[PDB]
């Protein structure tokens, strides 16, 4: 029963990638595909993820490139920030550095904003980093020129974004043979799990399981007729005990 | 060297809480068994001391100072006798109520002899 | 006080003689005199404990047993004032219950998050804190699942009102938390039945008694979240009781009290407990209020408040006598006057 | 707006740029402003000229400005403490140590003769070394006071047990002081004396059962060599072996003896100790209140030695050049400090920030928040020029 | 040392223990759950005293490590928060001595 609540987490993690975008060894060998499938969807919804987020931090550090040289267009330091700690990242560098500091911010377009700080001076650069880093900005120090990372960063931005385009279009070839197959994988488990919740509620006294339980009596000779009939017809022989 | 930084305890109901809250022995999150022993004294027999000494010496290893009750050590007197070795280390202090003696102190015993 | 003695004139009238068996600051003296344990337990013998260590005979006789036995029959004169209780008083006896039962339920869940063992986390259970399915608090580790099986049948009950269970079972950090909360909801209830039900000579002198009850846990709550606890004052607000003579302006600031300065400017403004946190044990300058609040209840006198002015100074009494024989059987005598004797 | 007031005049430091005008009086000049227009002319000037000082460079002047916040807040505590000291020992009753010299020169007058203390404090030293001095100096001035005011309130616990055990309230106490050579007998060992603690009621009592305790129980020597409020004292001789029985039975009828004989050594050494806790504790005072007071005045002259260093470099790090600054103490008389604050900020503050500015008033200390505290090491509500405010 | 440490031991106990029956609750069972880490700890280190290796310890007190949560119990719990402070400063006393028993 812990097997079938295991796949049964499973199914519903199936359910859950298709919403984001019989006998015992004929449930034995469904269980393998319904493992086997769930595996290598979840190492593939988690390869994409992943490299979704690595592909926002390429596109967050484009933005406070073209947001930051408009800014000398139109001692100083760049980079990333969520838009909700812009206001407390600024008080905490004004608080810091009494004064002596030029702030702005320009919304990235989660949500998150730019920001130029520059610190007049020296002997606290290494110290508005420990204040940005701990807030998690990420500072984007260039040195070399507004155009040339540019080009080296819209040359992976395009390489992962094929990745993406790749790993997408496996995702939805996986999810062809999967959508049309969890109403048989669902329902096999949700009854699975209910065979064993009442196979728990029986006695196993003496090597053989004793159902005591309640049945109308319109429907005895029902089960007389039912039960007996059955196991003769398998062969097995070894005769079930009914009484009242 | 260093392999060990708990300090293990023989010592009545009291001392042991004590010694716990301010922070030397602990309950392991991954063998879950306890690394302190607490004693009910005289209604706990001799025989589950003993069990819990070889635990703190032997079966465990990351034990770096034993301490232990005089009253409680003279108990099972043969089994702290017989422990010579320093990993980890015996020390002998007086029990709740009770004072020092040099004959409730195993090593105390063991130096005088042989000088 | 015309119709006191119809269903309280027994009651009181016990509970007046057991006042007369406080000990004086005379019979503390001649305690503190005492060499022995042994002594003390004959010291004790001449006032009205009189042969209550009588089956211990001087060799198991240590100065935890003394606590036990004497607060022993403390809960069975407690017994017997409320097995002869009717009505509104024997409600207001088992109000009284209902905090010793929170503290009782408070530590049996802790007993089981460490997986100590039920029969030895029950003897230090309280015994005035007893319903009947108490031990079997030892079932579920979260909340929901404790209440919905136990504490629903119990008289703690009306108290889970605000204690959200977020489906996070039990550390040691929220237990104490439910355990104030309860103890906020019940000292709530208890003010309001003292207001509704309890006659006026025993109603203000009550109100009293157990507005210090509340404003001594606000002070201890809004005290040790200093050092063990960092939580916002929004959720600090809901521990805090709202019955005393400290709530309306000076728990807001004890709420927002983020330093020890913030619990003491907020405690200089009110005027009976300011220089309680300059100088001395501040839990000593806590029992001295209680005992000085419980002095002037028994001059009183057709009050059922004499039951809990009674209680109270003879808990006090008794953590005086544990207090001594705690000092005169580890040899220390530098501090056995630290005794509190209002009587 | 206050912090420990008496009768103590306010004090509020500004430092400013030589080329800075007031937009309040247009061109007019800064002096004259302060001691002629500033709050309704009520206004009382004090020179407090600050010299030039070594200022590190720009990352070392960052870190300069942050242990500054925090020494000065230290002293400022510390020196509460010694006021408080006093206050408790009632050497500062109605008004003293505020107002009080400092070195023969009272506080407000010091102030305006304070331009910088050469007194081992010097400018051919680094800024780095004078934090360092100073600090130490105030931090340990504060421990010696604070360690003789425990021992005093040890020492004033001691003496109070002793007085009573000399005579008061019987339960632990044995008299020492009212010996009589025949009232207390023991000279070889046959006959000793034990002493009955007697509740009021119970003093016929014990001159009726003194001689049934015990066998051998001298006559007539039941008489109150003492007598308090509670009790009554009695003394009783008898031989030795009989004063077990003599004590138990004494027990019964409920007394309680206390055990003290006439040995010469007992007599000798709890006298002694009356005495001696006496002495320790009078010493110890006169010490104690001249320590404090010597301590007061030096962490009053470190106290401003911070604040003019901390508003030297400050300065230094809003403004820039000139680094030669017009520096003034503004003695405010107690109340009118929100008047004069706001004055200040409307004609000054546009240097230091033409939108980094507001309008604001007092000083409020908290714990609640850490804006409003003016400083450089936490985060605060940004000035719009340097103004410290100073309050006594 | 053994004598010191003894005495230590006793009056730190008896505080500890008067808490305990006081409150009317037993805090060590409340304390047992808690204890998960451990505050002192030692490292040791081999010195040579002569030409042979001893071993010694120094104890160090994590400040990385905060208060338990065996407060808060109301009037109880104030009796444990004082109780904790004296308890630390007992327990380094026998550590710092155990060092030359080794």
């Amino acid at each position: 029963l812990r097997r079938f609540d295991e796949v049964e987490r499973m199914v519903g993690f199936l359910n859950e990638v298709v919403e984001k975008h019989l006998s015992l060894e004929n449930v034995n060998d469904m269980v393998k595909e319904i493992t086997d499938c769930e595996s290598r969807a979840r190492q593939l919804d988690e390869s994409l993820d992943s490299l979704r987020s690595k592909l926002n931090d390429l596109l967050e550090q484009r933005q406070v490139i073209f947001e930051c040289s408009k800014f000398i267009e139109v001692y100083m330091i760049t980079g990333s920030i969520r838009r909700t700690k812009v206001d407390i990242l600024n008080r905490i560098l004004w608080r810091l550095l009494r004064g002596n500091l030029i702030f702005q911010n320009f919304p990235i377009e989660v949500e998150k904003d730019c920001f130029i700080i520059f610190t007049h001076g020296e002997t606290l650069l290494k110290k508005v980093k420990r204040v940005i880093d701990s807030l998690n900005g990420k500072i984007v120090s260039l040195n070399t020129r507004s155009s040339e990372l540019v080009d080296t960063l819209n040359r992976q931005i395009d390489d992962l974004q094929r990745i993406l385009d790749t790993t997408e279009q496996t995702l939805h070839t996986e999810l062809l043979v999967i959508h049309d197959q969890l109403p048989v994988w669902s329902a096999m488990t949700k009854r699975e799990k209910y065979v064993y919740t009442t196979l728990n509620k029986f006695q196993q006294e003496s090597q053989g399981l004793i159902a005591e339980g309640w049945v109308p009596s319109t429907e005895l000779i029902h089960l007389q007729d039912s039960l007996k009939d059955y196991i003769e017809t398998l062969g097995s022989e070894y005769s079930t005990v009914f009484n009242v | 060297a260093e392999k060990r930084t708990l300090i293990a305890v023989i010592a009545d109901e009291d001392t042991t809480t004590g010694l716990l809250l301010a922070g030397i022995g602990q309950i392991t999150p991954e063998t879950q068994e306890k690394n302190f022993f607490v004693y009910q004294e005289g209604k706990t027999t001799k025989e589950e001391i003993t069990d819990k000494f070889n635990h703190f010496t032997e079966e465990r290893d990351d034990i770096a100072i034993l301490l232990i009750n005089q009253h409680i050590a003279e108990n099972i007197r043969a089994r702290v006798d017989s422990f010579t070795n320093a990993f980890p280390a015996i020390l002998e202090i007086p029990s709740k109520d009770h004072p020092y003696d040099p004959e409730k102190d195993s090593v105390l015993k063991r130096v005088r002899k042989l000088f | 006080g015309v119709y006191f003695n119809i269903d309280n004139g027994f009651i009181e009238g016990v509970v007046r003689g057991y006042r007369n068996g406080l000990l004086s600051n005379n019979q503390y003296i001649n305690l503190t005199q005492c060499d022995t344990l042994e002594d003390l337990k004959l010291q004790l013998s001449s006032t009205d404990y009189g042969n209550f260590l009588s089956s211990v005979s001087s060799e198991s006789l240590t100065t935890s047993l003394i606590q036990e036995y004497a607060s022993s029959k403390l809960y069975h004169e407690f017994n017997y004032i409320r097995d002869q209780s009717s009505g509104s008083t024997r409600k207001f006896m088992d109000y009284i219950t209902y905090g010793y039962m929170i503290d009782n339920v408070a530590l049996m869940i802790t007993g089981t998050i460490h997986d100590r063992d039920k029969g030895e986390i029950l003897q230090r259970c309280h015994p005035l804190g007893w319903f009947d399915t108490l031990p079997t608090l030892s079932v579920a580790t979260d909340l929901e699942s404790l209440y919905e099986t136990v504490l629903v049948d119990t008289p703690l009950a009306p108290y889970f009102k605000n204690c959200f269970d977020t489906a996070e079972e039990l550390d040691d950090m929220n237990i104490e938390i439910i355990r104030n909360k309860l103890y906020k909801a019940y000292l709530e209830d208890f003010y309001n039945f003292v207001t509704e039900e309890i006659p006026e000579p025993a109603k203000e002198c009550m109100q009293t008694l157990l507005g210090f009850e509340a404003d001594r846990r606000s002070i201890n709550i809004a005290l040790n979240s200093l050092q063990s606890s960092d939580i916002d004052p929004d959720l600090k607000s809901d521990l805090l009781p709202n019955i005393g003579k400290l709530y309306p302006l000076a728990t807001f600031h004890l709420a927002q009290a983020q330093d020890f300065e913030g619990v003491r400017a907020a405690l200089a403004n009110v005027y009976e407990y300011r220089g309680f946190l300059e100088t001395g044990n501040l839990e000593d300058h806590f029992y001295q209020l209680e005992m000085e609040l419980c002095r002037d209840a028994f001059t009183q006198q057709f009050a059922i408040s004499t039951v809990w002015a009674w209680m109270k100074s003879k808990e006090q009494e008794v953590r005086n006598i544990t207090w001594i024989a705690e000092c005169i059987a580890q040899n220390q005598r530098e501090r056995i006057n630290n005794y509190i004797s209002v009587y | 707006m206050a912090t420990a007031l008496y009768t103590a005049n306010d004090f509020i430091l500004i430092s400013l740029p030589q080329n800075a005008q007031p937009v309040t009086a247009p061109g007019s000049k800064t002096d004259s402003w302060f001691n002629e227009t500033l709050i309704g002319g009520r206004a009382f000037v004090s020179d407090f000229k600050i010299p030039e000082f070594k200022i590190g460079s720009l990352d070392t002047l960052i870190v300069e400005s942050e242990e500054l916040s925090k020494v000065d807040n230290q002293i400022g505590a510390s020196i509460g403490k010694i006021i408080e000291i006093l206050q408790g020992l009632n050497e500062t009753s109605t008004n003293a140590y505020r107002t009080l010299p400092i070195n023969n020169m009272p506080v407000p007058e010091y102030l305006e003769n304070f331009q910088w203390q050469t007194r081992k404090f010097k400018l051919d030293k680094s800024i780095k070394d004078l934090i360092t001095l100073i600090s130490n100096e105030s931090s340990q001035l504060d421990a010696d006071v604070r360690a003789t005011y425990a021992n005093y309130n040890s020492a004033k616990t001691n003496l109070a047990a002793a007085e009573r055990k000399k005579t008061g309230d019987l339960s632990v106490r044995s008299l020492h002081d009212i010996v009589k050579p025949e009232d207390f007998v023991l000279n070889s060992e046959h006959l000793t004396t034990v002493l009955v603690a007697v509740p009021k009621s119970l003093k016929s009592d014990f001159e009726k059962s003194y001689e049934t305790l015990s066998k051998n129980v001298v006559p007539a020597s039941a008489s109150v060599i003492a007598e308090d409020a509670e009790y009554v004292l009695f003394n009783v001789h008898l031989f030795k072996k009989n004063v077990q029985e003599f004590t138990t039975a004494a027990r019964e009828k409920k007394f309680i003896p206390r055990e003290f004989n006439y040995s010469e050594e007992l007599i000798d050494q709890l006298k002694k100790e009356h005495d001696s806790a006496a002495s320790l504790e009078q010493s110890l005072r006169v010490q104690l209140v001249r320590l404090a007071k010597t301590a007061y005045v030096d962490v009053f002259i470190n106290w401003f030695h911070i604040k003019a260093l901390r508003v030297y470099v400050e300065s230094v790090l809003r403004y820039g050049l000139p680094p030669h600054f017009n520096i003034k103490i503004i003695a405010v008389p107690p109340k009118n400090l929100s008047k004069c604050k706001s004055e200040l900020i409307d004609a000054f503050g546009f240097l230091g920030g033409n939108a980094f500015m507001k309008d604001k008033k007092g000083k409020i200390n908290k714990q609640d928040t850490s804006l409003h505290q003016y400083a450089s090491l936490v985060d605060t509500e940004y000035e719009p020029f340097v103004m410290y405010i100073i309050n006594l | 040392a053994k004598q010191k440490m003894g005495r230590v031991m006793q009056t730190a106990a008896f505080s500890l223990a008067e808490v305990s029956y006081a409150t009317g609750e037993n805090i060590g069972y409340q304390v047992q759950e808690s204890v998960s880490t451990a505050r002192f700890k030692v490292r040791a280190r081999q010195e040579n005293v002569s030409g042979v290796y001893l071993s010694q310890f120094e104890s160090y007190i994590d400040p990385e490590i905060n208060d338990f949560r065996l407060t808060g119990l109301g009037r109880g719990g104030q009796q444990v928060q004082r109780a904790k402070e004296i308890y630390s400063r007992a327990v380094e006393t026998l550590v710092e001595l155990a060092s030359l028993q080794t």
